[PDB]
C-alpha cells in the first residue's frame, strides 16, 4: 500500500543543519506532487513546502523560505527537506504528505482528520 | 492517549484478518475463468442477441 | 427610364390610327400615288409622283425629347411605288437622323457569385447545426432561422434575376415580345417581386432578433425561453409580413401599371423602407452598447486593439451594421462605393456561416469528436 | 506504548504480505493466456434519456431490467422506462445536492442521499397515487456516497464520515455501523447473497464487511489513490475497483489479494464507475475522459469503448439480465448501450 | 443598402436594351 | 391491452414534462453560490429581483477533495478569508487549479479588515519590500499602515489567480456587501454569454 516513512530529525541547537528524508513506496513517485507539513506543539497541521512531479515548481511557506530546501529523487523514490538555521519556532513533527491524485496541480492534504497519504512524522526539536 | 486507543483497534483488526485460510491464486483464478465459460452463452453483451429478441431495437 | 410595357402599347395604337387613316382616302394624286405604306416602324400616307419628302420621327418613338424636330428622308417614285435604290431589300430609306455595359458584367459576377457561395456555405452550416444534437440551443436556433433567412434571400435573388433575364433577354433575342408582355401583367410579377421583398425584409429583422437576443443576454431580465422563442419567431418571420403585405396591397390597388418596379410615388416606398431602417437603426445601437460592454470587460482584464478588433469585426456580419457604417464612415455613385456595398452584403451570408460556424469552438470540437468516433 | 503498537502493526502487515505472496503461485494472466480473446466489442447508444437539468451523479437499474432511477443535482429523482424512454416518476428532493440513488429490489422504494447527510426513502407503490418520503435516515456525520437496499426494510449506506451503516427502515435507526476506513467511503456493492458487501474509500483500500455480525473480514490494498467505484463479480468470490490512479483492479475474496490490473498508458484519468457483464467476462468502467472502456476481465484487454458522452461519466450499470448498459454523465444525459 | 437599386438598376439597364431590340427589330 | 395502457404511460410522461419545464425555468433563473470559509445550510436572498441561493457546508469533514466536485456548475464560489492566511492561500490555490473547478469563478472576500486595522510580517517575510500600489484607490482618512497590508494580502491571492489561464474562471477580490456578490455574478454571466459569441 501507499507507505510514507520519514527519517532524520532530533535535537539540534538554535541554528545548525537537519536534513529530512522521506522514503516512499506503494505508488509511482514521479507522478505525484509531494508536500511537507508540520504540527507544532499546541498548534494544528501547517503546510511548509511542496515540489512538483519533476522538481521545477517549488514552493515554500514564508516563515521558512530562504532556509529550507525541498528536493526529490524520482529515481530513488525519496523526498528531502534540507533545513538550515533552525529556529526554536521550528520545533514540530514533520510529515511527508503525498497529494491525493496523480498528474494534478491540486492538493488537499493538511487535514487534521486522518489523511491517508501522509507519513508518520519525525520529531524535530530545536 | 487518543492515538493509543486507535492503535489498539488497528492491531486487533490486523491479528484477526491474518489467520484466515487463503487458497492458491491458481485455484482462485481458475474458478473465475470457469464461471465465465459456463455463462458465456447467457451474456447478451458478450454474445449479441438477435435483433428479434433485443428490447432496445 | 421608359418601360417596354408602355412603349409597346404606345406602338399598337399608332398602328391603329395610321391604318384607319390609311383606310380613309387621302387627296388624290395625278392618277398614280405611292401606295399608303404602314410599315411596322412608320405609317405614312399616299405620295405624289416624283416626291422626295422627308418624314418626321414617329410619335410613339421613345426618344422624342432628344429629337423633337427630325425627319427621315423618303422618295416617292413617279410609278406610285417605293424607291428601289436598295438592292438587298426592295424598300430603301435613310433614318439615321431619327436614331457602362462592362460596369455591370463585372459587378453581376461578384453579386451572383457571393450569393452562389453564401447559399453554398449556409446549407452546409445549417446542416451541421441540425445534424449535431449537441449544438441545439436557443442561441443556435436564432442562427438556424437566420441562416434560413439568408438562404431565402439568396434564393429570391436567383429566382427574380434569372427570371428577368430569361423573360426579357431570352425573349428579345427570339422576338417573344407578345409572350414577354403576358408576364408583365401576370400575377407572377407580383408574387415574385413580393416574395423577394419579404425575404429581404425578413433578413433585416432576423439580424434585429439576433441583436435583441444578444442584448437581452447581457442586460438580462425575466424571460421564459419557451415564450421568448415565440416573440422571436413572431418578429423574425411575422413582423416583416406585417408591413410587406400592406405594401403589396397599396402596390396593387394603386400604381400597378408596370409589373411592380416603378417607385413612382416615394411615399408608397416608405412602407417597406422605414421599417427596414428601424431594423438597421436599432442594431447600430445594440452594436454600440455591446461594444461598450466588450470594451468594459477588457478594461478590467487589464493591447485593447487586437482583442476588440476581432469582436467589432466579427459582430458586424452578425448584426449587419455595415449599412450604417458604409453610409457615413467613408462621386457618390462610383465603382468603389457599389463594389463595397454589394460585395460585403453578397458575402455576408458566407461570413455569418464562417464566423458563427466552421470556426466556432463548440461546432469545430463537435466534428473532432465525431471524426474520432468514425 | 505507541511505538510498540506501531511495531506490532508493522509485523502483522508483513505477515499478511508474506501469506499472500505464498499463495501467489501463478497469476490470472498466465492461466487465461490460452483462452480465446473476446474480440472487438461494438455497443451502440440504443436510448438517450434527456430529462435531467443538471449533472447526473447516480443511476440504478431495476431488478425487472426495464425501469431505472437516476439522480441529478438539479434536485430531481427521475424513474425511467428504458424500453419506451418514458418518464414514470419525477421526484423532487428537499436537498438538490444528491450523490447517490438506489432502487429497491422489489420496485417498491427508491433511496437517495447527498450532502445533507440523510438517506431518504421514497414510496412508489402507495394508494395515494404519489411518491412521498417514506423515511429519512439520519445519523451519518458525512455526506452519503452510496446506498443499496438489502430488502424493503434494510438498507446499507456509505458516508463521507469514513463509516458504513446498516439501517432498519421501519424504525429509522442504525442496526449496525461498519468502521475501519480512514477516508471517505465512496462506494459499496452488495454480494449476490446479501450476506457480505465490499466498500472502497479515499484511502486506497477496500474492505469486506459481514452484514450480520457487523465486522470487517478482509482489507484489500492495491490501489494508489482514492477508490471511486466497486462491484462484485457475478460469482460473488471476487470484485473490481476503480480509482483515481487511472487503474481498475480485480481482487479475489478467497485468495485475499490482487488478480489483474486493467490499465493503459493512454488513460491518465480516474475511474468513476465500474460494472461487470452478466457472465463477468467484460468489465465496464467509466472514466473522467468522458468515455467508458470495456475490458476483457480474464485478459485485461480493452474489448471496446462507449464514447457518446460530452462530459464526465459519473455512473454506469448493467441490467440483471445483462441485456443493456446504462451510463450517466455530467452532461445531464443517460445513454443505454446494447 | 439592400441594393434594391441594383435590383432596379439591373432591370433598368436591361429594360433599355430590352427596348433596344424591340425598336431595332421594329425598324426591320 | 397494450395500446390502452401505453396511452396512460404517454400521458404520465406528458404531465412530468410540463412540470420539468416549470422546474427548468426556476433552475436557470436561480444563481447558486458556494459560500466557503444538517450537512449543508441554504441561504435565500434576492437582489434586484434576482434569486440567489447560497450554500454553506455544515457537518462535513475537512477533506473537501470529493464533495467540492458537487459545486462546479455553481455560479461562483464565495471565498472568505479572515499561519491562517497561508492556509487560505493554499486552499484558494487548490480550488483555482482543480480539474473541475477551472470554469468556476471565485468571489474573494478579504474579511477582518477592522481587526486588521487594529493590528503578519513573520509569516510573510516579503512584506517589507512591498508598497501600496497607487494604481488602486485607498480609503481616505486611513493611514497607509493597514492599506499596505490589505493590498499585500490581495496580491498574494491575485498571484495565484493570474498564473492559471487553463480555465474560464475569474477572481473577484473585495474588502469587507450583498451587492458586491450581485455585481460580480452579473459580470460572471455576461462574461460567459460574451464567450459563446466569441466576443471574449
Amino acid at each position: 500500500q501507499v507507505q510514507l516513512q520519514e527519517s532524520g530529525g532530533g535535537l539540534v541547537q538554535p541554528g545548525g543543519s537537519l536534513r529530512l528524508s522521506c522514503a516512499a513506496s506503494g505508488f509511482t513517485f514521479s507522478n505525484y506532487k509531494m508536500n511537507w507539513v508540520r504540527q507544532a506543539p499546541g498548534k494544528g497541521l501547517e503546510w511548509v513546502s511542496d515540489i512538483s512531479q519533476s522538481g521545477a515548481s517549488i514552493s515554500y511557506t514564508g516563515s521558512v523560505k530562504g532556509r529550507f530546501t525541498i528536493s526529490r529523487d524520482n529515481a530513488k523514490n525519496t523526498l528531502y527537506l534540507q533545513m538550515n538555521s533552525l529556529k526554536p519556532e521550528d520545533t514540530a513533527v514533520y510529515y511527508c504528505a503525498r497529494c491525493p491524485a496523480p498528474f494534478t496541480r491540486d492538493c488537499f492534504d493538511v487535514t487534521s482528520t486522518t489523511y491517508a497519504y501522509r507519513g508518520q512524522g519525525t520529531q524535530v526539536t530545536v | 492517549t487518543a492515538s493509543i486507543a486507535q492503535a489498539r483497534k488497528l492491531v486487533e483488526q490486523l491479528k484477526m484478518e491474518a489467520n484466515i485460510d487463503r487458497i492458491k491464486v491458481s485455484k482462485a483464478a481458475a474458478d473465475l475463468m470457469a464461471y465465465c465459460e459456463a455463462h458465456a452463452k447467457e451474456d447478451p453483451l458478450l454474445t449479441p442477441v438477435p435483433a428479434s429478441e433485443n428490447p432496445f431495437r | 427610364t421608359v418601360s417596354l410595357w408602355e412603349t409597346v402599347q404606345k406602338w399598337r395604337e399608332y398602328r391603329r390610327q395610321c391604318q384607319r387613316s390609311l383606310t380613309e382616302d387621302p387627296p388624290p394624286a395625278t392618277d398614280l400615288f405611292c401606295n399608303r405604306t404602314f410599315d411596322e416602324y412608320a405609317c405614312w400616307p399616299d405620295g405624289e409622283p416624283g416626291s422626295f419628302v422627308n418624314v418626321s420621327c414617329p410619335w410613339y418613338l421613345p426618344w422624342a425629347s432628344s429629337v423633337p424636330q427630325g425627319h427621315v428622308y423618303r422618295f416617292c417614285t413617279a410609278e406610285g411605288l417605293w424607291l428601289q435604290k436598295d438592292n438587298s431589300s426592295l424598300p430603301w430609306r435613310d433614318l439615321s437622323e431619327c436614331e457602362p455595359e462592362e460596369q455591370l458584367l463585372f459587378l453581376y459576377i461578384i453579386y451572383t457569385v457571393g450569393y452562389a457561395l453564401s447559399f453554398s456555405a449556409l446549407v452546409i452550416a445549417s446542416a451541421i447545426l441540425l445534424g449535431f444534437r449537441h449544438l441545439h440551443c436557443t442561441r443556435n436556433y436564432i442562427h438556424l432561422n437566420l441562416f434560413a433567412s439568408f438562404i431565402l434571400r439568396a434564393l429570391s435573388v436567383f429566382i427574380k434575376d434569372a427570371a428577368l433575364k430569361w423573360m426579357y433577354s431570352t425573349a428579345a433575342q427570339q422576338h417573344q415580345w407578345d409572350g414577354l408582355l403576358s408576364y408583365q401583367d401576370s400575377l407572377s410579377c407580383r408574387l415574385v417581386f413580393l416574395l423577394m421583398q419579404y425575404c429581404v425584409a425578413a433578413n433585416y429583422y432576423w439580424l434585429l432578433v439576433e441583436g435583441v437576443y444578444l442584448y437581452t443576454l447581457l442586460a438580462f431580465s425575466v424571460f421564459s425561453e419557451q415564450w421568448i422563442f415565440r416573440l422571436y419567431v413572431s418578429i423574425g418571420w411575422g413582423v416583416p409580413l406585417l408591413f410587406v403585405v400592406p405594401w403589396g396591397i397599396v402596390k396593387y390597388l394603386y400604381e400597378d401599371e408596370g409589373c411592380w418596379t416603378r417607385n413612382s410615388n416615394m411615399n408608397y416606398w416608405l412602407i417597406i423602407r422605414l421599417p427596414i431602417l428601424f431594423a438597421i437603426g436599432v442594431n447600430f445601437l445594440i452594436f454600440v452598447r455591446v461594444i461598450c460592454i466588450v470594451v468594459s470587460k477588457l478594461k478590467a482584464n487589464l493591447d485593447i486593439k487586437c482583442r476588440l478588433a476581432k469582436s467589432t469585426l466579427t459582430l458586424i456580419p452578425l448584426l449587419g451594421t455595415h449599412e450604417v457604417i458604409f453610409a457615413f464612415v467613408m462621386g457618390t455613385l462610383r465603382f468603389i462605393k457599389l463594389f463595397t456595398e454589394l460585395s460585403f452584403t453578397s458575402f455576408q451570408g458566407l461570413m455569418v456561416a464562417i464566423l458563427y460556424c466552421f470556426v466556432n469552438n463548440e461546432v469545430q470540437l463537435e466534428f473532432r469528436k465525431s471524426w474520432e468516433r468514425w | 506504548e505507541l511505538d510498540q503498537l506501531r511495531q506490532e502493526a508493522e509485523q502483522l502487515k508483513n505477515q499478511i504480505r508474506d501469506a499472500r505472496k505464498a499463495c501467489a503461485d501463478a497469476t490470472l494472466s498466465q492461466i487465461t493466456n490460452n483462452i480465446d480473446p473476446v474480440g472487438r466489442i461494438q455497443m451502440r447508444t440504443r436510448r438517450t434519456l434527456r430529462g435531467h437539468l443538471a449533472k447526473i451523479y447516480a443511476m440504478h437499474w431495476g431488478t425487472d431490467s426495464r425501469l431505472l432511477v437516476s439522480a441529478s443535482q438539479d434536485g430531481k429523482l427521475i424513474i425511467w422506462d428504458s424500453y419506451t424512454t418514458n418518464k414514470v416518476h419525477a421526484i423532487p428532493l428537499r436537498s438538490s445536492w444528491v450523490m447517490t440513488c438506489a432502487y429497491a429490489p422489489s420496485g417498491n422504494y427508491v433511496a437517495c442521499g447527498g450532502l445533507d447527510n440523510i438517506c431518504s426513502i421514497y414510496n412508489l407503490k402507495t394508494r395515494e397515487g404519489n411518491v412521498r418520503v417514506s423515511r429519512e435516515l439520519a445519523g451519518h456525520t458525512g455526506y452519503l456516497s452510496c446506498c443499496r437496499f438489502l430488502d424493503d426494510n434494510q438498507i446499507v449506506t456509505s458516508s463521507g464520515d469514513t463509516t458504513c451503516a446498516l439501517w432498519d427502515i421501519e424504525t429509522g435507526q442504525q442496526t449496525t455501523t461498519f468502521t475501519g476506513h480512514t477516508g471517505d467511503v465512496m462506494s459499496l456493492s452488495l454480494a449476490p447473497d446479501t450476506r457480505l458487501f465490499v466498500s472502497g474509500a479515499c484511502d486506497a483500500s477496500a474492505k469486506l464487511w459481514d452484514v450480520r455480525e457487523g465486522m470487517c473480514r478482509q482489507t484489500f490494498t492495491g490501489h494508489e489513490s482514492d477508490i471511486n467505484a466497486i462491484c462484485f463479480f457475478p460469482n460473488g468470490n471476487a470484485f473490481a475497483t476503480g480509482s483515481d490512479d487511472a487503474t481498475c483492479r480485480l481482487f479475489d475474496l478467497r485468495a485475499d489479494q490482487e488478480l489483474m490490473t486493467y490499465s493503459h498508458d493512454n488513460i491518465i484519468c480516474g475511474i468513476t464507475s465500474v460494472s461487470f457483464s452478466k457472465s463477468g467476462r467484460l468489465l465496464l468502467a467509466g472514466y473522467d475522459d468522458f468515455n467508458c472502456n470495456v475490458w476483457d476481465a480474464l485478459k485485461a484487454d480493452r474489448a471496446g469503448v462507449l464514447a457518446g458522452h460530452d462530459n464526465r461519466v459519473s455512473c454506469l450499470g448493467v441490467t440483471d439480465d445483462g441485456m443493456a448498459v446504462a451510463t450517466g454523465s455530467w452532461d445531464s444525459f443517460l445513454k443505454i448501450w446494447n | 443598402f439592400g441594393e434594391g437599386t441594383f435590383t432596379s438598376d439591373l432591370s433598368k439597364q436591361m429594360e433599355e436594351e430590352a427596348v433596344r431590340l424591340f425598336i431595332e427589330w421594329l425598324k426591320n | 391491452d397494450q395500446r390502452n395502457e401505453e396511452k396512460a404511460q404517454r400521458e404520465a410522461n406528458k404531465k412530468i414534462e410540463k412540470q420539468l419545464q416549470k422546474d427548468k425555468q426556476v433552475y436557470r433563473a436561480t444563481h447558486r453560490l458556494l459560500l466557503l470559509g444538517s450537512g449543508i445550510f441554504e441561504t435565500k436572498f434576492q437582489v434586484d429581483k434576482v434569486n440567489f441561493h447560497m450554500f454553506d457546508v455544515g457537518a462535513q469533514r475537512d477533506e473537501r477533495r470529493k464533495w467540492i466536485q458537487c459545486f462546479n456548475d455553481v455560479t461562483a464560489i464565495i471565498f472568505v478569508v479572515a499561519n491562517r492566511l497561508q492556509a487560505a492561500l493554499k486552499l484558494f490555490d487548490s480550488i483555482w487549479n482543480n480539474k473541475w473547478l477551472r470554469d468556476t469563478s471565485v468571489i474573494l472576500f478579504l474579511n477582518k479588515q477592522d481587526l486588521l486595522a487594529e493590528k503578519i510580517e513573520d509569516y510573510f517575510p516579503e512584506f517589507a519590500r512591498y508598497t501600496t500600489p497607487e494604481d488602486a484607490t485607498p480609503e481616505p482618512g486611513e493611514d497607509p499602515r493597514v492599506t499596505r497590508a490589505k493590498y499585500f494580502i490581495r496580491d498574494e491571492f491575485l498571484r495565484i489567480s493570474t498564473a492559471s489561464g487553463d480555465g474560464r474562471h475569474y477572481c473577484y477580490p473585495h474588502f469587507t456587501n450583498i451587492r458586491r456578490v450581485f455585481n460580480d455574478c452579473r459580470d460572471i454571466i455576461q462574461r460567459m454569454h460574451l464567450r459563446q459569441y466569441e466576443l471574449l
